[PDB]
């Protein structure tokens, strides 16, 4: 839905990737593509970021192959796919592999709501795809396999000789996109960061282009049988033509208009909150909110957002402009639907429509008006959480929205009177995630000491694990469009039940539940940083075990690195899995250190850096006058 | 008899690539808004650009001025060098010491017709040079006694359209550490020009090694990890919009002095702001200190070439090192359109006020340390 909307509204942001393909010889051998040459796309990229769950899920249950018969066969297919990306991107200065860690509670509720459906479908109707979760035996095998493959590449591929390889595996918290964004913010905060640094990101989700805008790096690219580029620079030209308004009582500033448009996109739909009854992206709800924003921008006295914080007094004007239209939008929807479906229970198009809605969906007495306003305030708090999570890192790990449904815009009263404050909370341990987001069918993925809690009628938490649950299709046509009426986790009860037991775990299981660390790997060829790491950590004049990178010697990677205990440099590299389907190396040319980002103690800021040199116009005078007219 | 150095036409000096020993910063000092001297970089600022349409005349009544009736001689430069000598336990190897402004006037002399006047002195084999403050003040009294132009533009208003553009174009910390409000609010900050960062550099022309002091406006990123590497300095300047090629001639003549002034401290980048004739800022442009002579040569609208300036400075410095050999004060003068620089000894002993007693006492202590070491 998001792509079909974007492609049709902004078609010039797309271009096909120039791919150079390996030569196959008469004996069936493959010649590897020499990536030391210039990139055939005609522009050179400093950094590549991989959202690795955009690869691991496809390999386990593909559309166009049989599934892999064992875990080693799956790791080999993951290397083949990952290698193909680096051959076409050819990153000159950083490669980052990010794997999903433990997520914030607000996201876990959406995963639980996905996985209970997958289990009830399999129950109503081999490798369980729920095994792709932090703290399973499968994620341990992946976490070893990726470090081997990077070390092996740093020994055997000349284009990687100057590359830094940064790994953030499943033992480190946060989702891949919410790791990658924090690394980009860390680099932008550094005083020596090159303002014309070129970035690429690989991943499946439509949020990546919204994140692209929210970086404010102008040359940023997004990547996704053939491949296509999306350019953030071309989308910024579209928005600069479309969002402009004359004669405003304040200085016009494009970055603020782009942030307001980004917020109005997350308002229409996101993973953390149910979408408003009045809005679906298929109905061009983004245009409706944009029109309301352009009509109120002359009188709000300024923009709706400031560096990822939202002005609730200004938000009221937007919601009032929507509330005046809800009854017309419902009539327009129902007229079009009843017209279409004639030609092919709540009654939203008749009078009294909101009283029947609150009765049928929330089970309240319709005459309680202030309950509607309470749901409204809870939803507005949700919108404030979502924007901060994208622009300023995770604002609370324990917050969530406690309803299966959304209020009407007519329920948002006096937002200017709200107080919004968030508490950071405790990040869940990997087993605390696994017990939160698994139904009892997949319990083979978790230690035996917890299995009873999922299935025993005497379990103190059995109510969190229903054997059957209601799905409301809500006038939609598919069980993936409908809402699962699953009960919410009372987190203290689950944590108490797992604080009891725990001493029963194996010493391996108890070790697997600890938090991890990021690592940087480099090749012995690197022209300065390898001299520094060997001299500072491994010469006889042993220094402190923590070290600060220098941007003139690191090629602009800024941060700190740490010596790893018990590791010995330049031993033999050994392939970890049973059948030796990949080579060993007798003397490993690579070296490994822990890696630490420069911490965002400040807010990040939505501004162009000094020394930015924006690309020349991709849009013509005619394209600008067409979109201004539309 | 008076002593004289003949200024030949540029053609006489041209075609010889006299070697320049690349500028190194080796000590630095700050003035704050109240004109207290401090060692180190506390008054340095980071560059970050202005809002393109803004009024340079805004706030003119509130401008805090450094009072140029006060004479500071060399005081900060001598103090900053004396600290480096205390830190290293040796005298510096440079034997000529000056503000950049005198070095610019010398280097411009083959092309510029303007008159200039200087006082100079010698001590323990080393030479020190300053502008004659009395001549500068008398010239500025005569310039301010002229009748106004038909456009009404005051030279003082032109000078404020200087410093306002520096306040619109800077921030007190790297971009990563300032708030949004500290960038957006800058139109309404009241301008001060008593606050400065002075960089001291070691440099040399041919066989002579020279120590220069001078002002530097801003830096593009952090200072380097170790001394003597190139630094990403910026100089900020303002002039009227180049509306026609008659203005381009005057601008390509200004670029001789801009290039000298940024070259002598190793400043790699100049950023120029263009005002309209009422004082609204209309655009900004970037120039590189290595390429300014090449661009002016390529347009051909002005006729100057820095190899003349460099060799003229080397020959003139060597001529001073031949003619000046003893203490007292000498006056150097260039008459208006004069074909010869004049030299004369004006005071027989001491230094006037060109050198501090603290600097004398420090060098006396240092020569006593040489004797004690030997
Ligand atoms: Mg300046």
């Amino acid at each position: 839905a998001a792509f079909r909307w974007l492609s049709n509204k902004y078609p010039k942001i797309i271009s096909p990737v120039v791919e150079e393909r390996p030569i196959v010889m008469p004996d069936g051998t493959e010649i590897p593509v020499d990536a030391t040459r210039p990139n055939p796309n005609g522009e050179e990229f400093d950094n590549l970021y991989l959202d690795m769950n955009g690869i691991v899920h496809p390999c386990s249950h593909p559309e166009d192959k049989p599934a892999p018969k064992d875990e080693e066969e799956m790791m080999i297919e993951i290397f083949k796919y990952t290698d193909r990306i680096v051959k076409m991107v050819r990153p000159r200065k950083i490669l980052m592999i990010a794997v999903d860690g433990v997520a914030p509670r607000a996201k876990m509720n959406q995963q639980r709501s996905r996985r209970f459906r997958a289990a009830q479908e399999a129950k109503e109707k081999a490798f369980d795809s729920n095994s792709i979760t932090p703290g399973t035996p499968f994620m341990d095998i992946l976490a070893a396999s990726l470090r081997y493959w990077c070390a092996y590449k740093l020994n055997t591929d000349p284009a990687w000789a100057k590359l830094k390889v940064i790994i953030s595996d499943a033992t480190v918290p946060g989702e891949g996109e919410h790791k990658i964004m924090e690394f980009i913010r860390s680099q932008r905060s550094s005083p020596e960061h090159n303002p014309n640094t070129r970035h690429v990101i690989y991943g499946l989700d439509a949020d990546l282009i919204m994140l692209g805008l929210a970086t404010h790096e102008p040359h940023f690219r997004v990547l996704r049988k053939p491949f296509i580029w999306l350019h953030v620079s071309i989308l910024r030209e579209y928005l600069a033509a479309e969002l402009e308004v004359p004669n405003l009582p304040f200085r016009w500033d494009l970055e603020r208009a782009i942030d307001d448009w980004v917020f109005l996109c997350f308002f229409v739909g996101n993973d953390f909150l149910p979408h408003l009854p009045a809005l679906e992206i298929r109905e061009n709800g983004i245009d409706t909110l944009t029109a309301i924003w352009k009509d109120n921008l002359p009188i709000m006295g300024g923009y709706l957002t400031k560096d990822g914080h939202v002005d609730l007094e200004r938000a009221q004007y937007i919601l009032n402009g929507l509330a005046k239209q809800e009854d017309a939008i419902f009539r327009r929807r129902r007229e079009v639907e009843e017209r279409r479906e004639a030609n092919a229970t709540v009654r939203l198009w008749e009078e009294g429509y909101a009283d029947r809605y609150y009765e049928q969906k929330f089970k309240v007495d319709p005459k309680d008006i202030e309950f509607r306003h309470k749901v409204g305030r809870a939803y507005a708090e949700g919108l404030a959480w979502v924007l901060q999570y994208y622009y300023q890192g995770c604002p609370s790990w324990e917050w969530f929205y406690p309803y299966h449904y959304a209020p009407f815009a007519a329920d948002f009263v006096d937002l200017a009177k709200m107080e919004i404050k968030f508490e950071k909370g405790r990040i869940s341990r990997p087993f605390e995630q696994l017990m939160s987001v698994l139904p009892a069918a997949s319990r083979h993925a978790i230690p035996e000491v917890y299995h009873d809690l999922m299935t025993d009628p005497n379990s103190p938490i059995i109510d969190f694990y229903p054997e059957e649950f209601e799905i409301d299709l809500n006038g939609k046509k598919m069980a993936w469009q409908g809402v699962a009426l699953l009960p919410f986790i009372e987190m203290p009860r689950l944590l108490a039940a797992m604080k009891e037991r725990e001493h029963l775990l194996s010493e391996e299981d108890r070790a697997r539940n600890e938090p991890g660390f990021d690592v940087l790997l480099i090749s012995d060829a690197h022209p300065g940083l390898y001299e520094d790491i060997t001299s500072h950590f491994y010469s006889k004049k042993q220094g402190a075990p923590k070290f600060k990178l220098n941007p003139r010697r690191s090629d602009g990677l800024a941060g700190k690195v740490e010596k790893i205990e018990g590791y010995v440099p330049h031993g033999s590299l050994v392939y970890p899995l049973a059948r030796n389907s990949m080579p060993d190396v007798d003397y490993d040319r690579s070296i490994t250190v822990r890696y630490i980002m420069p911490s965002s103690a400040h807010q990040h800021k939505s501004m162009l850096l000094r020394g930015v040199k924006l690309p020349p116009p991709a849009l013509s005078r005619s394209d600008i006058e067409i979109i201004r007219s539309k | 008899m008076p002593i004289e150095f003949t200024i030949q036409p540029p053609d006489h000096y041209a075609g010889v690539n006299e070697p320049v020993k690349r500028p190194r910063e080796f000590t630095c000092f700050s003035y704050d808004r109240e004109r207290r001297f401090h060692l180190g970089d506390r008054s340095l600022k980071w560059f970050y650009p202005a809002y393109i349409p803004s009024d340079l005349s805004r706030g003119y009544q509130n401008w805090q001025r450094h009072d140029d009736s006060i004479d500071e001689h060399l005081d900060g430069l001598l103090a900053a060098i004396a600290d480096y000598e205390k830190q290293t336990g040796k005298p510096i190897d440079a034997h000529v010491t000056t503000w950049r402004g005198m070095m610019t006037k010398i280097m411009a002399t083959p092309y510029d017709q303007e008159e200039w006047e200087m006082n100079a002195t010698f001590y323990r084999g080393c030479i020190f040079i300053e502008e004659n403050h009395a001549f500068a003040r008398r010239k500025k009294m005569m310039e301010s006694s002229r009748p106004a132009r038909s456009d009404g533009i005051s030279p003082n208003l032109m000078q404020y359209w200087g410093y306002k553009f520096e306040t619109l174009s800077t921030i007190p910390r790297p971009w990563g550490e300032v708030s949004r409000d500290e960038i957006e609010s800058r139109d309404d900050e009241i301008v001060n020009n008593m606050e400065q960062y002075c960089s001291v550099v070691r440099t040399g022309f041919g066989n002579t090694i020279v120590c220069l002091g001078g002002e530097v406006d801003a830096i593009w990123d952090a200072k380097p990890e170790t001394p003597g590497e190139p630094i990403n300095w910026v100089e900020l300047k303002t002039s009227r919009m180049i509306t026609n090629t008659g203005i381009q001639t005057a601008f390509d003549q200004k670029l001789l002095k801009y290039w000298i002034q940024s070259f002598l401290l190793g400043v790699p980048r100049i950023i120029v702001g263009f005002r309209d004739q009422d004082g609204i800022l209309r655009s900004m442009e970037e120039y590189e200190t290595l390429n300014i002579p090449y661009e002016v040569r390529r347009r051909g609208l002005a006729k100057w070439d820095g190899n003349v300036c460099i060799r003229f400075a080397a020959l003139f410095l060597q001529w001073l090192r031949l003619n000046i050999t003893e203490e007292g004060v000498w006056r150097i003068r260039r008459p208006f359109r004069g074909s010869r620089i004049e030299l004369t000894k004006i005071e027989q002993v001491g230094h006037g006020a060109i050198i501090t007693e603290e600097f004398m006492n420090w060098r006396i202590k240092l020569d006593l340390q040489k004797a004690k070491q030997q």
